[PDB]
RNA sequence: GCUGCAGUUAAAAAGCUCGUAGUUGGAUCUUGUGGAGGGUUCCCCGCCCCUUGCCUCUCGGCGCCGGCCCGAAGCGUUUACUUUGAAAAAAUUAGAGUGUUCAAAGCAGGCCCGAGCCGCCUGGAUACCGCAGCUAGGAAUAAUGGAAUAGGACCGCGGUUCUAUUUUGUUGG
RNA sequence: GACGACCCAUUCGAACGUCUGCCCUAUCAACUUUCGAUGGUAGUCGCCGUGCCUACCAUGGUGACCACGGGUGACGGGGAAUCAGGGUUCGAUUCCGGAGAGGGAGCCUGAGAAACGGCUACCACAUCCAAGGAAGGCAGCAGGCGCGCAAAUUACCCACUC
């Protein structure tokens, strides 16, 4: 079956770090089109009812985007698989509450409860530099937002604070050695540590070293690499356990430490 | 060893070897397929015929017996077979012209016994087993 | 001919052994045959040797004892990669508890106890017990 | 050689103009001809014979129209007699998990000479480079010639 | 029957030799001393000539008092080999956690309070994933390799031929 | 607020292309070429690259490292059974990719189809008819016939999953 796109996704086939079961039946939910990768996405529907159970069916949850309680970055959504990914938040206006969609330190999108203070901007990676017509300078990134008239200082690999309302943003950073990144793909995912190093070929890809302040280093490709703030110094609230990512036999010992698995 | 141990001599051992595995007895029945091919049966382990006549069978030396066989042809290659009929007097719960069910004696292509040229037993008349006849769980439906 | 100089030397030195000679004559001399002989002669399987010099390509001369049992060759010379070793192990030596095969890697010649604390594997030459 | 048209339609660079402007031992230039050439970047080197040279191809990556990128390879020579390309070879060996022994195995390859290149022999050594389509047979096209580095086609003694 | 078979008589070496492909192929081109990690010599800096071979430098930091020093830039003839990274769909398999009433399974679940807790805590690991391709380190082993009726080296010079546009505010000679 | 539309970016893909990897056979050893084989030059055509096609021109391409030809109770892979180590055999079948709707060919609509629960024709089948004409494709779920050693209910329902 080939004349034309699919439109159905199994559960067994469906990106795993959305933590499914497979008793249900055969069907996931498919993130429809969208700003980020069917792959990196996280659906609204699995925020809402396979997180953090306010409802208990699909259906349940389809009534509560009826009603517009729901936001993603400031603007109203009422499908029900909206593709939202990293670096958004996500606003329920009648609970007071908001969220932040980040990477946990085991690689699978966590909940980060914000002030709503913080919940006002996103971090948005800069991906493409493109002159239109009429020498206007443009931006792309990874959540595809293009913004007009960038002051030209920003290069690719850098990162730019956005405010949701109005685009136009506030600060950037420039990236280089030692400065604190985040990893978004490749195999390490949500490890935080410091540049430290670049490396260059001409083309077929490149790699880019990193280390932390507990002394490992580790490396990841060019193009997963995200950042943060600078050196040593989060502009975002990060969420437990900061990135540095233990073994399993360290994070055993801590549970039978304190001897807690309850409170 | 007798042979070559290079460490850039895999193709003429692969070859080799697969040239020397004809000549094994096993191996050249099951992938010629000729054993098939020429076998009554097409490979399954039952087969269906229609009985044509009783015969029977005097028995390789020294032993002495009749072995009262039966010959049938089949429905699904249209060609004989002579098979020995089991137990005692199952010859009698046998009735020429109907269908019975064959099946191979367990030896696998080769006469089982004293019996020569059988390689064939017989299981059912007509939906009914030769055991349950014998032991009398059922009966022939007449 | 005389294709693989370390498989014609080693089996001189089986042979004697059984017979009980401790002098024995093993031509033609490598550096590889010296370095091989130096890891057998530490362990104390094997005594002193002596390289008499030619200019062709020298004789050697050996003192032993009975605690030799059996030295042999590998051809060809696999590669092996430290968990292909252990399938190895197995195979060459009588024991859990003694003997030693040998290979070579790019931290130079040396038993196969040794090469694992040094985390690299190599080409495998022979073993010994 | 300063000729270079011998076909039904002419030849000729794109990306040039000839113009009928005024200059002092006129018209127009003094060869009609100022040369294009570009780089194909990656490391590898531009050529003089280029540069100074006159011919049209188009399927030379120095003067002509199309790009290397992706894969890199290599290869020998084994056979020419064919217009501006050549085959190659490449030896490499295939393992095979149930013995441990290697075997010997070697695929052929067409890939296109530059009209540049004017020095090649059999069994010379060369380098290669990924491209769109050119041909049926050809996916390449020479970047680099070297020899003299494995049984050297001259000697010293002037 | 690679690991791991057999060929005098039990089945079995071409009558014999030559010979291209294939397979396989001799020797030969470096050792000692203080500090550091482990013994009582031996296995990250250096030293005898070498030590991650060099320069050349110039642009953007570190220094010390215009002047001087050392990291990054071309790389050590090429491969294999070996060692580390990157990179890899899930289910299945190995395997951590959880009394399914036990198990096969499953991915859950666990805490204290009469009615005042209107709530709290925590999991959903990890391994392996042939090849072939990408990356870095090692340099023994095996291939490949530098001047022999020379060209290697130093800002050593000549002759010859061609040529660059940068700067003297601009444009021409 | 709702709707529509143009272009660029993005998402979902799609299509071509690189390198490496495949079961048996030599009682298959030479094959391929103007009925294009391999290459060159220009053009045609196509969403684009390309002997894809045409004109003109060149004479090549591949092979004992097994081509070419023939065979396969061969859909491919993730896997499955047995097993000390090394292996052997199986994989129609829930995931992923491909191919096809009786056999062939052509085509409309559309962003997307050489679609068959769309259309047009032949060939093979088979139905109705006032004999003038008309209509059809269960390798969708049930069910029946036939084939055979060999395989289920003409059930209930959109509550769950989508």
């Amino acid at each position: 079956m080939a004349r034309g796109p699919k439109k159905h996704l199994k559960r067994v086939a469906a990106p795993k770090h959305w933590m499914l079961d497979k008793l249900t039946s055969v069907f996931a939910p498919r993130p429809s089109t969208g700003p980020h990768k069917l792959r990196e996405c996280l659906p609204l529907i699995i925020f809402l009812r396979n997180k953090l159970k306010y409802a208990l069916t699909g259906d349940e949850v389809k009534k509560i985007c009826m009603q517009r309680f729901i936001k993603i970055d400031g603007k109203v959504r009422a499908d029900i698989t909206y593709p939202a990914g990293f670096m958004d938040v996500i606003s329920i206006d009648k609970t007071g509450e908001n969220f932040r969609l980040i990477y946990d330190t085991k690689g699978r999108f966590a909940v980060h409860r914000i002030t709503p203070e913080e919940a006002k901007y996103k971090l948005c990676k800069v991906r493409k530099i493109f002159v239109g017509t009429k020498g206007i300078p443009h931006l792309v990134t990874h959540d595809a937002r293009t913004i007009r008239y960038p002051d030209p200082l920003i290069k690719m690999n850098d990162t730019i604070q956005i405010d949701l309302e109005t685009g136009k943003i506030t600060d950037f950073i420039k990236f280089d050695t030692g400065n604190l990144c985040m990893v978004t793909g490749g195999a390490n995912l949500g490890r935080i540590g410091v540049i430290t190093n670049r490396e260059r070929h001409p083309g077929s890809f490149d790699v880019v070293h990193v280390k932390d302040a507990n002394g490992n280093s580790f490396a990841t490709r060019l193009s997963n690499i995200f950042v943060i703030g600078k050196g040593n110094k989060p502009w975002i609230s990060l969420p437990r356990g900061k990135g540095i990512r233990l073994t399993i036999a360290e994070e055993r010992d801590k549970r039978l430490a304190a001897k807690q698995s309850s409170g | 060893m007798g042979k070559c141990r290079g460490l850039r001599t895999a193709r003429k051992l692969r070859s080799h070897r697969r040239d020397q595995k004809w000549h094994d007895k096993q191996y050249k029945k099951a992938h010629l397929g000729t054993a098939l091919k020429a076998n009554p049966f097409g490979g399954a382990s039952h087969a269906k015929g229609i009985v044509l006549e009783k015969v029977g069978v005097e028995a390789k030396q020294p032993n002495s017996a009749i072995r009262k066989c039966v010959r049938v042809q089949l429905i699904k290659n249209g060609k004989k077979i002579t098979a020995f009929v089991p137990n005692d007097g199952c010859l009698n719960f046998i009735e020429e012209n109907d269908e019975v069910l064959v099946a191979g004696f367990g030896r696998k292509g080769h006469a089982v016994g004293d019996i020569p040229g059988v390689r064939f037993k017989v299981v059912k008349v007509a939906n009914v087993s030769l055991l349950a006849l014998y032991k009398g769980k059922k009966e022939r439906p007449r | 001919v005389r294709m693989n100089v370390l498989a014609d030397a080693l089996k001189s030195i089986n042979n004697a052994e059984k017979r009980g000679k401790r002098q024995v004559l093993i031509r033609p001399c490598s550096k590889v045959i010296v370095r091989f002989l130096t890891v057998m002669m530490k362990h104390g399987y094997i005594g002193e040797f002596e390289i008499i010099d030619d200019h062709r390509a020298g004789k050697i001369v050996v003192n032993l004892t009975g605690r030799l049992n059996k030295c042999g060759v590998i051809s060809p010379r696999f590669d092996v990669q430290l968990k292909d070793l252990e399938k190895w192990q197995n195979n060459l030596l009588p024991s859990r508890q003694f003997g030693f095969i040998v290979l070579t890697t790019s931290a130079g010649i040396m038993d196969h106890e040794e090469a694992r604390r040094k985390h690299t594997g190599g080409k495998i030459l022979g073993f010994f017990f | 050689m300063a000729d270079i048209q011998t076909e039904r339609a002419y030849q000729k660079q794109p990306t040039i103009f000839q113009n009928k402007k005024r200059v002092l031992l006129g018209e127009t230039g003094k060869e009609k001809l100022p040369r294009y050439y570009k780089n194909i970047g990656l490391g590898f080197k531009t050529p003089k014979e280029a540069i100074e040279g006159t011919y049209i191809d188009k399927k030379c990556p120095f003067t002509g129209n199309v790009s290397i990128r992706g894969r890199i390879l290599s290869g020998v020579v084994t056979k020419m007699k064919m217009q501006r390309t050549i085959v190659i070879r490449r030896d490499y060996l295939h393992y095979i998990r149930k013995y441990n022994r290697f075997e010997k195995r070697h695929k052929n390859m067409s890939v296109h000479l530059s009209p540049c290149f004017r020095d090649v022999q059999i069994g010379d050594i060369v380098t290669v480079g990924e491209c769109r389509p050119l041909s049926k047979t050809v996916r390449f096209n020479v970047l680099k010639v070297t020899k003299a580095a494995g049984t050297k086609k001259q000697f010293q003694k002037f």
